[PDB]
């Protein structure tokens, strides 16, 4: 990780190298400014001193130093700003060159590879890491080198006007320098911590917040409410330790200074006495070298910055190092001429390397000629998709040889290849960019004739006329705005307009009707004859017509020839074609009021911190004045005595007072948070799935909410009443305090004290970190990397890198431009409110000198409504910086409102409704009809009707996405119906009872889902309210011949499951699930796809406990294997939501329809 | 210049209270402490309070502690010392003092007032003229003189024409015998003065409100 | 407590010469700090004492040159130089060190001149005097030196009165000479009693009213 320190910097112009060097010389002398003001003051109050024990000359000695004050200011500014920019503008180009460099490096990468890292944490990763090496290199660098010359300056001030101070001082500056580190360190990750405390929570609500659909099924609700509850009592443990930990650092980094006022005002005091050191002189030394002891601390922050950004950098230049096997760009590979169709595969031996220990293939042998229409054949398994990924070289075969047209693919060009091979994938997925685009897509200079003819090649031209903005649509993410029959069609015209070579199809056909289909076979034998061409569907319509057919099986190419060889070859084929013939108000507080005691004592404090402000000027102010009067040495030892003491006293209070500020608002804040996020989350359980359903509220943006709003409610309560009350405190305080001591200059002072508080609001700002606003503007922009990427079919169908690597370029070109327009308006904002301090601070010391001058008013008062007025407002500043935005909390406060006091359609508390004592377990469905509440226009159910009776084994068998788990839905309470009229035992469900029909029933879902626990109470999850057995526990594990592989683990009963199973393998889980619904003992069964993964003879043990348990209990089964569709009672078949057969097996297969396409389809 | 004026004091009977009010102009009087000192009729010195600039801290010598109290009001630039349980020896003569930057403690002094504690009425002096036989003309010159007798306290005022007669004068220290005071002065003029005009011994004693002018007569 | 001491007390000095005054102070005064904090302060007759020095070495902003002072510890000195008489009155030392502080005892300085013989007068008491009951006689001794002189009442010649409240005025800042007064107060009875008395000053000086009354 930490290494090649040099070589982050790599990307980085001679201009950038400029920038550089000019930023840290500005940096330095921004650095050279603070102390020498030190000197500047501590020789003006000589001045003082003297010319009031006297004095008109006053006026004019004041003159000269107002003169060298504004000196400085002038020069201070002109640093501060050539720093700040300079260093932005190097840190802007390079972060810039980076991104722009990592997204091309991250474009062409092998597809193994790409198999290894997940999509979604890899688009984060390119963003979080260029901020965060960009937050290292921008300013951190200019901050740190300032920081050192402000601390060299310091000592080197404080040595040569007086020594003795400066030793002891040096003595005492350790514990000083650490403690300003310290302090730093925690204002600048306060707001870090937290999301670091919540993550063992966070990471339950996210399983369960993502599998909702499931949960609600199961009745455990509550149970996992439990779960999340005890994280969260966790989680507010950590924070509150953490709140009493950083309050009292902070308490003693404030006593320490204290001190530290104390003991060097005490030795002063005998120094000056003694004789040796004027008065000024101590302020001198004093103040530059503690001034030089804190610089110290602010490096920190700095130096913890560049290590992270070196962290970052290791893992983003590996990436961009990383040289792939296979490039996408090879200026060397071999371009052929005489392109003609020829096909060789030789002992082709090849493995995904995602899983290397399983070997789909073993060895392919193929020669195919020009236009030779070749199908494959085969159960899904044998890897059709992988011969068709294996053609374009997406991988390399590890054994063998593969060619096209004599010599072999090894050595020659890959994008020159990978041009002249159309190829449709499984699915397709229409980009957002409009259809004229996304047909271009293809090649580049393709005018609209050929788009034309391409497309009523495609079929695809009534849809296009039919739909406004017949070149202009812009299709929605993933072709969710069309339908997929249009979808395919387009897709097979965007890869029609590349002119090929080598056609491939991969299930082209898949959701398509009759006739669409017929006519893009003929577009498709329009095309075949000047190309070779391979086709793989499950169609057998399209097949017939071919040249050659072929069969899979394991791996292997098994029979081979024309299609009356395997007629006569009776095999696999032949059995196959013997079977076919908003609102925001401030009721924010009033859930919080419960903890009224911790505001009333957290007030109180607050106030008192407030007023440590004015306090320490009027001792500040006297004690200074102890050396102006003219006193005789006891007086002044005396004095000075009870004000160093005074100075311990304020330290101690100051401890007191901010620990305890500290602990009660961040208990308040724990314990809003926690009752917060714990009554979001039971509302969010309680909450129907059509909420979920909808698009605005989805499964990251619950989370979010969880972990951002609920924490942010705190801020918006409790850090408004304490900001206003120090600050109020603070301000109004010293504006009296000054306003009775002398009224000339603190006019003067309240003309500019917005100046100074906008100053301390900017620096808190610079030292916060604050993140930059360009790049949360930018956001917009990262759409694109993320479509771009999540896609990969159009990148697998055309390489694709220029075009999207361009877009992004493009896109990426419009911020940047904006970014230096915000380094140089910050560079001047910064610049300006420093020199600002400087020139007040000589024009107010000037004016005191006037007023001095004509015995209008002492010195020491000049000096206490110089601290009390301008450094409280610099204090006023500070405060009101570190409070969060109150407009983001106050909307954000509106939001959870929304959520909490929203009500659920069905609701899952009441009792209210018909219970009653008995049933006997009957179904009628009439003229049901069921539109999804977010696809409103879409109807998927056109009036079904059923009748079901007791122990009737009911067959649901369709198309894929015909109505299938619908049904189910429409049983279970999730969504009801709009139309329709459905019985059960003569009782309708909509009065019933809510719980009592979830009570009753009992559901496999459709994948199993298992929650963070033990599998003997994972496969247990399923009943509720009951006291669960442990032999009725064993009983389910032996019925669902789960028994073996629990019983054979170690801690059986106890093996902690990871997250959806992830541990155990698929059919096992299945397994656990048929295990957990068997523990409801339901009368009324659903299964949905009960053999999607699971072996032939684990199906038998399934099947038997259900036909011993078929019998007193209603039940259902759906599923595409025929296994259980032979042995059911009576079969429904649908089409597009519509029943069409229904009755017994045999009456179904006497009249030959449509099921009797759907039963013979591998049987015979 | 630093003008310091006192005023107060005058006769006071024992376990008595007096207020001494010292007024001092010219030099911005709320920033130097302000010391007061006693010299007694033994002429020897003595310190008998501080105070610093306006502020709070006091200092005295053993005796006069408990028994005086220091203060200043900074409103009109005054310095007020109360004294109380007066004894029978503080009798003597109080100076205002100023502090001077470089740290020598009393710098400028103010006029002194004098004080006296004594359980005795006030007597009115005698005065007496003081004549040669018949003027006798006495070598080229004439001394006159007056004689004040039985006067208490101490403080009493001669002047001869009212000031006029300054160049040939000389005031005898008083003697005190029997808690009566003696005093007497001489006055030298030539002899074409005297038998001339008239010489006047004007006497003033304060406690008394005594003031008489005793002509010189042949 | 510290106590001053000024071993000289009465130092008589020739005109256009120089004096020198010691004051011992006991304990080795010296505040914590580290500064001596002794001062002198000169007192003329009928004035109110000013400063000369606000330290051993420091000279006050006004004081002629020619006053020095030197001081070492627990002992310290002052030398006036070039002796001029307006330098004539009384030297106290003030040590401000000790939480007490202290004027050491007043020494007096005398500008040495030559003698002088008194300008000698009596006064016979004057008529509301002897009205009242009494009769006070008054000698005059002006302008003599030095100090020590003696004064004799005669009545009657050969009487010695003894009941006589002289007083001396100090040293005359012009002419460096004295003056004193003799007052023998005795009744009217006593005085109506002698017509002969006489007031001689101690060769002696010789001055007599011959009648009580002229
Ligand atoms: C003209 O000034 C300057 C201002 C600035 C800079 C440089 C300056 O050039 C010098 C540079 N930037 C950062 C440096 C900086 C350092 C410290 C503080 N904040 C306190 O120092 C303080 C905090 C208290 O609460 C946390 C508190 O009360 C508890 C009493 C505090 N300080 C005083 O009252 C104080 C100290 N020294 C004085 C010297 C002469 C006259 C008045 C003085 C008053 C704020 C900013 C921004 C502002
Ligand atoms: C959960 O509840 C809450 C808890 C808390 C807050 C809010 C809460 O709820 C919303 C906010 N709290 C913030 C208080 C704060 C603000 C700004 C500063 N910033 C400097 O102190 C400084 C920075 C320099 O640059 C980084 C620098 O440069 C040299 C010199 C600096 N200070 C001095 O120089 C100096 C000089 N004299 C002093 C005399 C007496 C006492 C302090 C003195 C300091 C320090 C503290 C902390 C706790
Ligand atoms: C930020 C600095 C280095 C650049 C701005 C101009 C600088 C060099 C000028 C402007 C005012 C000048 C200072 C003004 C007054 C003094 C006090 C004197 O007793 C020492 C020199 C010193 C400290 C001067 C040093 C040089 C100085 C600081
Ligand atoms: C990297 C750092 C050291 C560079 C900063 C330059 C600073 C430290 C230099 C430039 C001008 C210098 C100052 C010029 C004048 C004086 C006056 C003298 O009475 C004390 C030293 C002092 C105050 C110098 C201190 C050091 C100084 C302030
Ligand atoms: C571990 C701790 C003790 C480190 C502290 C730094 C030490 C080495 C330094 C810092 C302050 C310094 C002291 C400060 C002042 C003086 C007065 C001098 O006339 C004698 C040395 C002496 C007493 C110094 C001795 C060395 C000293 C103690
Ligand atoms: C690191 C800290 C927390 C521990 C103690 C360090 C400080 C407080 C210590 C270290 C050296 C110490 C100093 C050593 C010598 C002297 C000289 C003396 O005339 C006054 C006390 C003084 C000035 C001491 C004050 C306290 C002191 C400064
Ligand atoms: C650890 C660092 C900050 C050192 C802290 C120790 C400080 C607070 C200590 C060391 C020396 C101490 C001083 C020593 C003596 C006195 C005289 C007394 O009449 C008042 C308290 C006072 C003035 C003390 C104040 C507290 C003091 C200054
Ligand atoms: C009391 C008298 C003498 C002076 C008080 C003037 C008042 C009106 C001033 C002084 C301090 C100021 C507050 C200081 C800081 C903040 C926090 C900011 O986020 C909202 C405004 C607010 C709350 C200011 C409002 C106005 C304010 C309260
Ligand atoms: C913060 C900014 C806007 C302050 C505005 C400056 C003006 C309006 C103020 C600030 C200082 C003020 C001056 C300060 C003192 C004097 C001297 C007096 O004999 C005449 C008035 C005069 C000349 C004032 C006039 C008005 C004045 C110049
Ligand atoms: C910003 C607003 C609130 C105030 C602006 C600051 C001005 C108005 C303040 C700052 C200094 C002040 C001046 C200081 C002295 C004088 C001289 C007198 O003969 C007229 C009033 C006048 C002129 C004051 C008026 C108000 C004043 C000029
Ligand atoms: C009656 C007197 C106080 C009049 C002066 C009003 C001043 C002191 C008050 C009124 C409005 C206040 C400002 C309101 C807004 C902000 C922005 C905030 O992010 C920093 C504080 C700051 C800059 C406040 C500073 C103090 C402020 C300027
Ligand atoms: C706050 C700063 C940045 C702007 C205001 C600067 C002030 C300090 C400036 C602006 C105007 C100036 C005043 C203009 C006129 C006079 C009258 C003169 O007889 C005394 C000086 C005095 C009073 C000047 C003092 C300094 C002054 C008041
Ligand atoms: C704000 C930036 C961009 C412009 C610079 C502001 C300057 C010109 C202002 C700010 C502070 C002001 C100074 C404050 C005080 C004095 C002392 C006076 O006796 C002469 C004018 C002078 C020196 C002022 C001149 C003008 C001044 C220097």
């Amino acid at each position: 990780p930490t290494v090649s320190v040099f070589s982050m910097f790599r990307y980085s112009n001679w201009l950038d190298k400029l920038y550089m060097v000019v930023g840290t010389l500005a940096a330095i002398i921004h650095g050279a400014g603070l102390p020498l003001m030190m000197l500047v003051f501590g020789e003006m109050t000589d001045i003082f001193a003297n010319a009031g024990n006297l004095f008109m000359n006053l006026e004019e000695d004041m003159t000269r130093y107002a003169y060298y004050y504004s000196g400085i200011g002038a020069g201070v500014l002109v640093a501060a700003y050539i720093q700040v920019s300079f260093w932005c503008l190097a840190a802007g180009r390079q972060i810039h060159k980076i991104r722009k460099q990592f997204f091309h490096a991250i474009m062409r990468q092998e597809i193994g590879w790409f198999d290894v890292h997940d999509v979604g944490e890899l688009n984060t990763r390119l963003t979080d890491d260029v901020s965060k090496i960009n937050e290292g290199i921008g300013d951190k660098i200019g901050m740190f080198f300032q920081s050192m010359a402000t601390f060299f300056t310091g000592f080197i001030v404080g040595f040569t006007r007086g020594w003795k101070l400066t030793l002891v001082i040096l003595a005492i500056s350790p514990v000083l320098g650490l403690s300003a580190a310290v302090w730093a360190k925690i204002l600048s990750s306060f707001t870090d911590k937290e999301l670091l405390a919540y993550a063992k929570a966070g990471a339950v609500a996210e399983e369960v917040l993502a599998a909702i659909r499931t949960v609600i099924a199961f009745g455990g609700q509550k149970k996992e409410l439990e779960r999340y509850n005890k994280n969260l009592e966790e989680a507010k443990r950590i924070g509150i330790k953490k709140a009493i930990t950083a309050n009292i650092s902070i308490g003693a980094a404030f006593l320490l200074i204290y001190a530290s006022y104390a003991l060097a005002f005490w030795y002063g005091t005998t120094l000056v006495l003694s004789g040796e050191y004027s008065i000024g002189q101590v302020l001198t030394v004093f103040f530059s070298v503690l001034i030089g002891a804190f610089s110290v601390g602010q490096a920190s922050p700095s130096i913890e910055a560049f290590a992270n950004a070196r962290g970052a950098a290791y893992e983003i230049f590996k990436i961009i190092d990383n040289k792939p096997s296979i490039d996408s760009y090879s200026k060397s590979g071999h371009k052929p001429d005489n392109i003609k169709g020829n096909l060789e595969f030789r002992n082709v031996h090849f493995s995904y390397p995602s899983r290397k220990e399983v070997k789909i293939l073993k060895g392919l042998n193929l020669k195919v000629q020009s236009g030779q229409t070749v199908a494959l054949v085969g159960n899904s398994g044998c890897g059709k998709s992988t011969t068709v990924q294996l053609m374009q070289r997406l991988y390399d075969p590890t054994e063998g040889m593969v060619s096209v047209d004599g010599q072999d693919i090894r050595t020659i060009n890959v994008r020159f290849l990978r041009e002249i091979i159309g190829v449709v994938s499984q699915e397709p997925v229409l980009f957002a960019t409009t259809i004229a685009e996304n047909i271009r897509y293809g090649r580049e200079n393709v005018t609209m004739d050929e788009i034309e003819k391409a497309v009523k090649e495609a079929n695809a031209y009534d849809f296009i006329m039919k739909l406004p903005h017949k070149f202009d649509t812009l299709v929605g993410e993933r072709g969710a705005q069309l339908s997929g029959g249009q979808k395919q069609r387009i897709a097979i015209a965007r890869a029609l307009v590349r002119n090929p070579k080598i056609l491939l199809l991969d299930e082209a056909t898949s959701a398509l009707d009759t006739e669409s289909e017929a006519v893009v076979q003929v577009a498709l034998d329009k095309a075949r004859k000047g190309r070779t061409t391979i086709v793989i569907a499950h169609r057998l319509s399209t097949v017939r017509n071919a040249d050659v057919i072929a069969g899979f099986d394991d791996g292997v190419i098994v029979e081979k020839g024309n299609h009356d060889e395997l007629m006569k070859e009776k095999g696999i084929y032949f059995k196959l074609v013997t079977m076919q013939t908003p609102v925001s108000f401030w009721r924010i507080m009033k859930l919080n009021l419960t903890e009224w005691p911790y505001f009333v004592v957290g007030v109180f404090c607050a106030i008192i911190n407030g007023g440590l402000q004015p306090a320490f000027a009027i001792i500040f102010s006297k004690i200074i004045g102890v050396f102006t009067r003219i006193d005789d040495p006891e007086t002044k030892r005396q004095n000075s005595n009870l004000f160093s003491l005074l100075f311990l006293a304020l330290g101690i209070i100051s401890f007191i007072t901010f620990f305890l500020q500290g602990f009660t608002f961040g208990k308040a804040g724990e314990i809003l948070t926690k009752r917060l996020r714990y009554m979001v989350f039971r509302s969010m359980l309680r909450q129907d799935v059509s909420w979920f359903d909808d698009p605005k509220n989805t499964t990251g943006a619950l989370t979010t909410r969880l972990a951002n709003d609920a924490a942010q409610v705190k801020g918006a309560i409790g850090s408004r009443l304490a900001v206003i009350t120090q600050n109020i405190a603070n301000l109004g305080t010293g504006i009296i305090i000054s306003f009775i001591y002398g009224w000339q200059l603190t006019l003067l002072l309240l003309a500019i004290v917005p100046i100074i508080a906008i100053a301390g609001v900017v620096e808190m700002k610079m030292l916060s970190g604050q993140a930059l606003k360009d790049k949360k503007e930018l956001e917009g922009a990262g759409k694109i990397a993320t479509e771009a990427i999540e896609n990969f079919r159009t990148v697998v169908s055309l390489t694709q890198e220029q075009k999207f690597e361009h877009m992004y370029a493009q896109s990426l070109q419009v911020p940047y431009r904006n970014s230096l327009r915000k380094a140089h308006i910050f560079g001047i904002t910064f610049s300006f409110t420093q020199a600002m301090m400087y020139f007040s601070y000589a024009g107010c010391f000037r004016f005191g000198a006037y007023l001095v001058a004509h015995k209008l008013m002492s010195f020491e008062d000049v000096l206490l409504v110089f601290s009390a007025v301008v450094f409280g407002a610099m204090a006023v500043g500070q405060v009101s910086s570190f409070a969060p935005d109150y407009a983001k909390a106050k909307i954000s406060a509106a939001h959870i409102i929304m959520i909490i006091e929203k009500t659920p359609l069905i609701d899952s508390y009441s009792t209210e409704g018909l219970m009653p004592n008995t049933l006997e377990g009957n179904v009628t469905f009439g003229e049901v009809v069921f539109n999804y509440p977010t696809r409103p226009d879409i109807p998927v159910l056109q009036g079904l009707s059923l009748e079901v009776k007791k122990g009737q084994t009911l067959a649901l068998v369709g198309s894929s996405g015909c109505g299938k788990s619908t049904v189910v839905q429409l049983l279970e309470r999730f969504y009801d119906p709009l139309a329709g009229k459905v019985l059960l035992d003569g009782k309708e469900i909509k009065r019933l009872n809510v719980q009592w029909l979830r009570a009753h029933l009992g559901i496999v879902s459709q994948e199993p889902i298992l929650f963070d626990c033990s599998i003997a109470e994972n496969i247990a999850y399923g009943d509720n309210s009951r006291v669960v057995s442990q032999e009725e526990i064993v009983r389910a594990a032996k019925e669902a011949n789960i028994h073996a592989f629990i019983e054979s683990l170690p801690n059986k009963y106890s093996t902690k499951v990871g997250d959806k199973g992830t541990q155990l393998s698929g059919g096992q889980k299945q397994r656990i699930a048929i295990a957990r619904a068997l523990v409801r003992q339901p009368h009324i069964l659903l299964l949905d796809e009960a053999t999607s993964a699971l072996d032939t003879e684990s199906e038998k043990v399934v099947q038997e406990a259900l036909d011993k348990a078929r019998e007193g209990r209603t039940c259902i089964v759906i599923a595409h294997r025929l296994s259980t569709i032979q042995n059911a009672d009576l079969i429904v078949v649908f089409q597009n939501g519509r029943v069409k057969e229904h009755g017994t097996h045999q009456q179904l297969l006497a009249q030959k329809g449509i099921y009797f396409s759907m039963v013979s389809v591998q049987a015979g | 210049e630093v003008i310091l004026v006192e005023s107060g004091g005058g006769l006071v009977k024992p376990g008595g209270s007096l207020k001494l009010s010292c007024a001092a102009s010219g030099f911005t009087f709320s920033s130097y402490t302000m010391s007061w000192v006693r010299q007694t009729p033994e002429k020897r010195l003595e310190w008998v309070a501080t105070i610093s600039s306006g502020g709070g801290n006091t200092y005295y010598p053993d005796s006069v502690k408990g028994r005086f109290t220091i203060s200043r009001d900074n409103a009109k630039n005054n310095l007020y010392l109360q004294m109380s349980s007066l004894r029978s020896e503080d009798t003597a003569l109080y100076y205002c003092a100023r502090y001077y930057r470089y740290e020598a403690w009393f710098a400028s002094w103010g006029q002194g007032t004098l004080v006296t504690v004594s359980a005795a009425k006030t007597t009115a002096p005698s005065v007496y003229p003081l004549a040669p036989v018949c003027g006798d003309t006495t070598g080229s010159s004439v001394t006159l003189g007056c004689l004040v007798k039985g006067y208490f306290p101490e403080p009493v005022t001669l002047t001869w024409n009212s000031g006029s007669l300054s160049s040939g004068v000389h005031t005898f220290p008083a003697v005190l015998q029997s808690d009566l005071y003696t005093l007497s002065s001489s006055v030298t003029v030539t002899s074409s003065t005297w038998p001339s005009q008239s010489i006047t011994c004007n006497v003033a004693h304060p406690a008394s409100s005594t003031k008489v002018d005793k002509k010189i007569e042949p | 407590d510290v106590l001053m001491t000024q071993t000289p007390v009465s130092l008589s000095v020739s005109l256009g010469d120089q004096a020198s005054i010691s004051c011992r102070s006991s304990q080795s005064i010296v505040h914590s700090t580290g500064n001596t904090y002794l001062e002198w302060y000169l007192q003329k007759p009928g004035q109110s004492p000013k400063l000369l020095i606000y330290k051993i070495s420091n000279r006050f902003s006004g004081v002629p040159d020619r006053f020095s002072g030197s001081g070492s510890g627990t002992d310290f000195t002052l030398k006036i130089s070039r002796v001029e008489a307006e330098d004539l009155g009384v030297y106290y030392c003030f040590q401000a060190s000790h939480a007490p502080r202290t004027f050491g005892g007043g020494t007096k300085l005398e500008i040495k001149r030559a003698d002088a013989a008194p300008t000698v007068s009596i006064f016979p008491p004057s008529s509301e005097q002897l009205t009242s009951g009494g009769a006070s006689v008054v000698c005059f001794l002006n302008n003599f030196y030095p100090k020590d002189i003696n004064v004799k009442w005669k009545i009657d010649g050969s009487e010695r009165q003894n009941g006589v409240l002289n007083s001396w005025t100090d040293q005359d800042s012009k002419d460096s000479t004295y003056s004193m007064s003799s007052t023998l107060t005795l009744t009217k009875d006593e005085y109506e009693r002698h017509n002969s008395y006489t007031c001689e000053a101690t060769s002696p000086i010789v001055k007599s009213f011959n009648r009580n009354e002229c």
